């Protein structure tokens, strides 16, 4: 049938690449984390109707302006991802990533994705992140944003665990059929 | 084995760089195999149409298929299941090979755009182009996902090699030649970034010199050529803006040496769609101008020209400050370079 575009963005080492993988392959790898995600193909099933996802990833391409926009073309969904437990990448959500993608495809939708959410508890990660006086992303400051930027809605995940992954495509799908 | 986490992550990662490099150059030669030779068989497009496709994807063959040759043999050479000892060397001598991406890259989007043209206002090309795409070997993906692949590959050489560097100890032998890589990854993916953007202002100007009327200047106007003395001529900005003063109707654009003004002649920025514009006055050189703004009493956007002022209103906040920006950095930039003649 349809093939639907999903294209995932966001700052590099929010876990995209991570994400990807561990939703295509079933299992988070643990051996240790590739840097590579091909295009790919998948068949999933939602709500009693088969639907083909095309996905792309978009990792090292964060710093280079002129190359990020060559993968846009004909999106049908974009994930704009940030880890919940980095305020930076939070931030560029709204100061790059959605700008960006609203300019080069303004008819085309997208989820606010929170990665990382199992590091949100990691007594370690709470504390090194005290110290410079920050905390980790609550949703509801992620919902807060996910409205004002527009988003269709937002979601959270662990690629680690898998809490979440599956839903998050199931909505970038859901989502790109509107 | 006896590997620590540390040395494991090491080989892992080496195993990573060789399997997606037999996968990419394997891709690159699925494309010409089951779309390349088709598309230019098919007399569907020109010859001119299938290279704006296409363009140098058989030097990007060669160029890889020479790299993943060396790594095999490195392979082969580091033993069956023995850790291979180094890799950066290969990698280090081969990345300067690579500057066909630029070339490739920077005209990859126009090739894009003509296929999702072609496909849209023409039945036959789009069913010819799905066809080719239920090629099993395709799994699924179509022709312009695998177009992305080249500019996907170099900007991933940076991170598989980050990653195999950051578990190479500073004694190891491979440690000075992985840094050296990076740097010469990152330098490429830096080109390529470049050349795309190069190639951007080199179409934006072609456009221009093909919509603008640019009657009887005694030099006839080459837009996409160098400038007196600041390099390529590089656009700058545009964005329509009438005289508070006078009339309206005045749509213009700004280049690194001068600033042009034009009309809007009717029977789109940018785009394949007609349009024609006619030139106003003489184009205005950010070399004797100047720019004050009116917003604190002082003015009547201004702009003077050696004894001439020119009132101008934007249309926001965002577009007046815009043009000041741009106009005062541009011409500064110009006067300084001047600075340095006679």
């Amino acid at each position: 049938m349809q093939t639907i575009k999903c294209v995932v963005v966001g700052d590099g080492a929010v876990g995209k690449t991570c994400l990807l993988i561990s939703y295509t392959t079933n299992k988070f790898p643990s051996e240790y984390v590739p840097t590579v995600f091909d295009n790919y193909a998948v068949t999933v099933m939602i709500g009693g109707e088969p639907y083909t996802l095309g996905l792309f990833d978009t990792a090292g391409q964060e710093d280079y302006d002129r190359l990020r926009p060559l993968s846009y073309p004909q999106t049908d969904v974009f994930l704009v991802c940030f880890s919940v437990v980095s305020p930076s990448s939070f931030e560029n959500v709204k100061e790059k990533w959605v700008p960006e993608i609203t300019h080069h495809c303004p008819k085309t939708p997208f989820l606010l994705v929170g990665t990382q959410i199992d590091l949100r508890d990691d007594p370690s990660t709470i504390e090194k992140l005290a110290k410079n006086k920050q905390k980790p992303i609550t949703p509801e400051t992620a919902e807060k944003l996910a409205r004002d930027l527009k988003a269709v809605k937002y979601v959270e995940c662990s690629a680690l665990t898998q809490k979440g992954l599956k839903n998050v495509f199931d909505e970038a799908i859901l989502a790109a059929l509107e | 084995d006896m590997l620590t986490p540390t040395e494991r992550k090491r080989q892992g990662y080496i195993h990573e760089l060789i399997v997606t490099e037999e996968n990419y150059v394997n891709d690159l030669q699925l494309v010409t195999e089951i779309f390349q030779k088709p598309l230019m068989e098919s007399e569907l497009l020109t010859e001119k149409e299938v290279a704006m496709i296409f363009v140098n994807w058989k030097e990007l063959i060669m160029c890889n298929i020479k790299l993943l040759k060396a790594l095999r043999v490195r392979k082969k050479m580091s033993g069956e299941k023995m850790p291979v000892k180094m890799i950066g060397d290969i990698l280090s001598a081969q990345l300067p090979h690579m500057q066909p991406y630029i070339r490739f890259c920077s005209r990859q989007l126009n090739g894009a755009a003509l296929i999702q043209q072609k496909t849209d206002e023409a039945p036959d090309f789009k069913e010819f182009v799905k066809r080719l795409e239920m090629d099993p070997r395709c799994k699924g993906m179509p022709l312009s996902s695998f177009i992305l692949k080249p500019m996907q590959r170099v900007t991933r050489y940076p991170l598989i090699i980050k990653n195999i560097l950051e578990n190479t100890p500073e004694n190891h032998p491979d440690h000075s030649h992985l840094k050296h890589a990076l740097e010469k990854a990152e330098e490429l993916c830096s080109q390529v970034n470049e050349g795309v953007r190069e190639k951007e202002n080199s179409d934006r100007l072609e456009w221009i010199q093909a919509h603008v009327q640019c009657e009887g200047l005694s030099e006839q106007l080459v837009f996409n050529s160098v400038t007196n003395c600041l390099g390529p001529r590089k656009f700058l900005h545009s964005g329509k803006l009438y005289k508070a003063k006078n009339n309206k109707e005045l749509y213009g654009f700004l280049f690194n040496d001068f600033l042009l003004l034009t009309q809007i002649t009717k029977p789109k920025v940018f785009s394949p769609k007609s349009n024609l514009q006619y030139m106003y006055k003489t184009p205005i050189f950010l070399n004797e101008v100047l720019v004050k703004l009116p917003t604190d009493p002082s003015g009547d956007f201004h702009i003077s020209h050696i004894d001439r002022v020119y009132t101008l209103r934007a249309e926001s906040i965002n577009e007046r400050t815009a043009w000041v920006q741009k106009i005062k950095a541009a011409s500064e930039l110009y006067i300084e370079t001047e600075k340095k003649k006679r």
